[PDB]
């Protein structure tokens, strides 16, 4: 009852790139497939539909295919412009189901050299221990491409608990910065030697560690 | 009305193509859609009439120097050589239902259980099964009831006939395998609501070797024209419908052969083609001239 | 010129129904037209229904069956949409869809054409709620360059759009605002920060803005190492 | 009259009545099984195995164009097919084929790569594939380079003939 497509894409400004959806004779092999364009913010557009037909406006670097019980998006010349996420729409005829959507893509095009990470990460506030609440925050900044993952450690023991994310950001001088925050009570703030942020940027982490004491 | 002897052939029935087309236009004055969609898309969106229509008989009596002829013989299948031959000034009252699988407020075969094809031994073609006993279906929106009772004497009658057509034979009842709504169930027109039963659940039964689940559809298809109608919705909370069944519409598989070695043919309800409808009333009668 | 215009941006309490208007410029609305289509935010496209191979039905996905319904005025020429009974997952943005200059006799088969600008929808506990702000002092960790970051941490509040500006507008250069998080207590949270030059902080002192329209309050705190 | 038509692919057979008029027409297989016929308007299933993904154009019926169309193409659904119109037999043979490589991806020098012809019960098979490059092999059943290179990425094309058609199933490459 579900389709599954790439989470993620990217490719050189010059650079073909394709994305693939995957699905069952019971949606796909069964009916037309027609893909939607979204761009940053912006409601989803139809980039292709009844599975090679391209609508008016769209230019020819888009195109369609469909075989078997799978279905594939292929670009060409891709551009800065063509940064966006792409979803692929099959309406389906079994249970009572109807229209399905894969989870989609998001694509990326290297605008950039890698970027690394600056992470600098901040203190609860003496005015919010005053008020019984306390924020660690981290700034993660100046990072490309855009994507990273971050994680917070007492001790280096996991905590998944009490943890919030911003995903990553346009910033003024077009690289990414994202923040990260942590609360607790500064029952716990006391006690433990340091609290600490890190940040997995490509394969690669660069950590920070702040402590109470 | 002297005996003489002609060929009628039910299934080449000129009139009925007419009354086929009568029963068209009747319908577009009485139940407009608010909305038609066909094949560019031609399509108007317009206030509806919303008048139900409730089922007027209509005449097609035989023009200026034109004979209806009827049938004699008791019992005809839907070709034949007829033996006695009357004339008659008009076809008789006609309540026109458009109708799938089931044949509604119609005519009784009198004496024999009748079936007509253009050919019956025709592995394709739509099987009519005119009716000597009739039975009662009332729906309330809801359910539908059938008597339990009437269908297995029903069963007797049918397992007597079909044979003799199908010699050394095994028959099953069988829902509908695939195709649209209207044929899949049965398609009715009951005071401005149309009407399908899953009646795929009331033939599940096999030979010798009952409440239907009604759904109330505003957007149909069109027995008409191929498309889309659209009608508007309902403005009260409970409806009676209250038919008789004079008939059948039939189709059985065949299959030809393959090591099935399968004694069987299983024929399912149909439909569809509103000009059958039209035609199981319509047989006997013929128009001619000197 | 074809449109799709989709009614204000709305907020609900857990429970009570959303109803959200579409008007379509260009074409009559067949009746079989649209789709409605809604985005959480940070998640992928979920269909919530429309019109189906079976007749009576423009049909609406399992999770939203006790609760929704679906509509298009042929001759208003609108569509209408309510969820009733919400949830906390329902805050998403819900998209108007529909199909056009295409044959859909088949009906069974139009490609959703033209989108609406999405529309929104939250749902939450809470009611307005004023932002509370606590200063990021700059820290040891802050200056490499000679250059180091300072910023306010805006805690805690509803209804969301909240805003910020450093000197009343004044400084705006290495100034980024953070997109905002949306806490467990049911409030949003935000912090904004900047950069700047070691030298400067002894000499220059630092004050950044808060204003909250929903709220209707406005803070000025200052940020002090 | 014989059509081929590719694997998992979408394949339409033709059906023509004497004026372009709507006519009771419907369609059999090999074996008199039915796929799909109409009533006037309204739309049936034949109890094949096929009747789902077996399906045809409405619009068509008032010319009295009747066709079938079989999608989601399987080999074994590779079979003679019978449209009948206004007491006539029209027939046309269709015939399912389909290529594979030898795994899915990302294939590297040395490595060797095999394509494979599946042709359905009963049928010749001969195989025409032009390189990227065009270095033409004609591996008829299979196809086999022993040992890979560079100048091969990209996609190139095998050609498979019957009945004096040929059809094209194009291998997208990366070495
Ligand atoms: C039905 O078609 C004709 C109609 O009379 C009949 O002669 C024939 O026996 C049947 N078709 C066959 C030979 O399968
Ligand atoms: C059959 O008789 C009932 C009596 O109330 C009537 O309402 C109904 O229209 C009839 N069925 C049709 C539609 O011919
Ligand atoms: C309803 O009818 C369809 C027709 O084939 C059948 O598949 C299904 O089992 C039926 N289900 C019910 C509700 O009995
Ligand atoms: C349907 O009408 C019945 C009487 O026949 C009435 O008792 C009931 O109120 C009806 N539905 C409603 C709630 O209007």
């Amino acid at each position: 009852s579900v389709l599954t497509q790439p989470p993620s894409v990217s490719a050189a400004p010059g650079q073909k790139v394709t994305i693939s959806c995957s699905g069952s004779s019971s949606n796909i092999g069964k009916n037309y497939v027609s893909w939607y364009q979204q761009l940053p913010g912006a409601a989803p557009k139809l980039l292709i539909f009844d599975d090679t037909q391209r609508p008016s406006g769209i230019p020819d670097r888009f195109s369609g295919s469909k075989s078997g019980t799978s279905a594939t998006l292929a670009i060409t010349g891709l551009q800065t412009g063509d940064e966006a996420d792409y979803y692929c729409g099959t309406w389906d005829s079994s249970l009572s189901t109807g229209q399905l959507f894969g989870g989609g893509t998001k694509l990326t095009v290297l605008g950039q050299p890698k970027a690394a990470p600056s992470v600098t990460l901040f203190p609860p506030s003496s005015e919010e221990l005053q008020a019984n609440k306390a924020t660690l925050v981290c700034l993660i900044s100046d990072f490309y491409p855009g994507a990273v993952t971050v994680a917070w450690k007492a001790d280096s023991s996991p905590v998944k608990a009490g943890v919030e994310t911003t995903t990553p950001s346009k910033q003024s001088n077009n690289k990414y910065a994202a923040s990260s925050y942590l609360s607790l009570t500064p029952e716990q703030w006391k006690s433990h030697r340091s609290y600490s942020c890190q940040v997995t940027h490509e394969g690669s982490t660069v950590e920070k560690t702040m402590a109470h004491a | 009305l002297e005996n003489v002897i002609e060929n009628f052939n039910m299934w080449k029935n000129d009139m009925v193509d007419q009354m086929h087309q009568d029963i068209i236009s009747l319908w577009d004055q009485s139940l407009k859609p608010c909305v038609k969609l066909t094949p560019n898309t031609s399509t108007i969106a317009q206030a509806c009439p919303k008048v139900s229509f409730d089922p007027i008989p209509i005449h097609y009596c035989a023009p200026a120097g034109y004979a209806i002829l009827k049938c004699n013989d008791k019992t005809f299948n839907g070709i034949g050589p007829c033996n006695n031959v009357s004339t008659v000034q008009c076809t008789h009252g006609i309540k026109p239902v458009v109708s799938t699988q089931l044949l509604l407020n119609g005519s009784l075969a009198e004496e024999e259980v009748v079936i007509r094809s253009e050919n019956i031994s025709n592995n394709v073609k739509t099987i009519i099964v005119h009716l000597t006993e009739s039975v009662n279906i009332t729906c309330i929106g809801g359910h539908c009831n059938i008597n339990e009772k009437a269908w297995n004497e029903t069963l007797k009658k049918v397992v007597e006939k079909l044979v003799k057509y199908f010699p050394n034979k095994t028959i099953e009842f069988a829902p509908p395998v695939g195709g649209d709504l209207e044929i899949t169930t049965h398609s009715f027109n009951c005071g401005g609501e149309f009407f399908y039963c899953n009646t795929t659940k009331l033939f599940n039964s096999i030979h010798n070797s009952i409440t239907l689940p009604c759904r109330i559809r505003q957007i149909i298809n069109m027995w008409q024209e191929v498309g889309r109608a659209m009608y508007a919705p309902p403005s009260k909370g409970n409806i009676t419908c209250i038919s008789d069944i004079t008939g059948l519409l039939l189709t059985r598989d065949g299959g030809e052969n393959k090591t099935e070695n399968n004694d069987t043919e299983i024929f399912r309800p149909g439909g569809g083609d509103m000009k059958d409808n039209w035609r199981s009333e319509l047989y006997k009668y013929k128009v001619v001239e000197i | 010129q074809v449109q799709v215009v989709q009614s204000g941006a709305e907020v609900r309490k857990p429970g009570a129904s959303v109803k959200v208007s579409c008007k379509v410029s260009g074409f009559t609305l067949t009746g079989l037209s649209i789709h409605w289509v809604r985005q959480a935010p940070g998640k992928g496209l979920e269909w919530m229904g429309g019109f189906g191979p079976e007749e009576n039905e423009i049909i609406y996905a399992q999770k939203f069956q006790g609760r929704v319904s679906m509509t298009e005025d042929t001759s208003t020429n609108t569509a209408y949409m309510e969820l009733s009974s919400l949830r906390s997952e329902d805050t998403a943005v819900y998209y108007c869809a529909t199909g056009g200059n295409y044959y859909n006799l088949w009906t069974g088969y139009y490609p959703l054409a033209y989108w609406g600008q999405g529309t929104l929808v939250t749902v939450s506990s809470a009611s307005t709620k004023g932002p509370s702000v606590f200063p990021l002092a700059p820290s040891s960790k802050s200056t490499s360059g000679g250059t180091a970051a300072l910023g306010c941490l805006v805690k805690d509040y509803f209804p969301e759009p909240v805003t910020v500006s450093w000197n009343s507008g004044a400084l705006t250069s290495g100034v980024h605002t953070f997109p905002a998080v949306l806490q467990s207590s049911g409030l949003y949270s935000l912090s904004s920060v900047v950069t700047v030059p070691s030298s400067s902080l002894g000499t220059q002192t630092y004050i950044c803005n808060v204003n909250h329209k929903p709220s209707n309050t406005k803070v000025d705190k200052k940020v002090e190492p | 009259k014989v059509v081929l038509g590719k694997k998992g692919d979408t394949v339409e057979l033709t059906c023509t009545a004497s004026q372009k008029k709507s006519i009771q027409f419907h369609w059999k297989n090999s074996n008199q099984i039915k796929i799909l016929g109409n009533q006037g308007s309204f739309l049936t299933k034949g109890p094949s195995k096929l009747n789902d993904r077996a399906d045809s154009r409405r619009s068509l019926w008032d010319q009295g164009n009747f066709p079938l169309i079989i999608k989601n193409l399987k080999i074994e659904d590779s079979d003679t097919y019978i449209c009948e119109v206004e007491d006539q037999k029209e027939e046309v043979q269709l015939l399912v084929f389909g290529l594979t490589a030898n795994s899915d991806t990302h294939l590297l020098q040395g490595q060797s790569l095999t394509l494979t012809l599946e042709s359905p019960p009963g049928s010749s098979p001969s195989v025409q594939c032009r390189s990227p490059r065009g270095k033409n092999i004609q591996g008829g059943k299979t196809l086999s380079v022993s040992q890979l290179e560079l100048q091969d990425s990209g996609t190139w094309t095998c050609t498979v003939l019957q009945n004096q058609k040929k059809v094209e199933f194009k291998i997208d490459i990366v070495v």
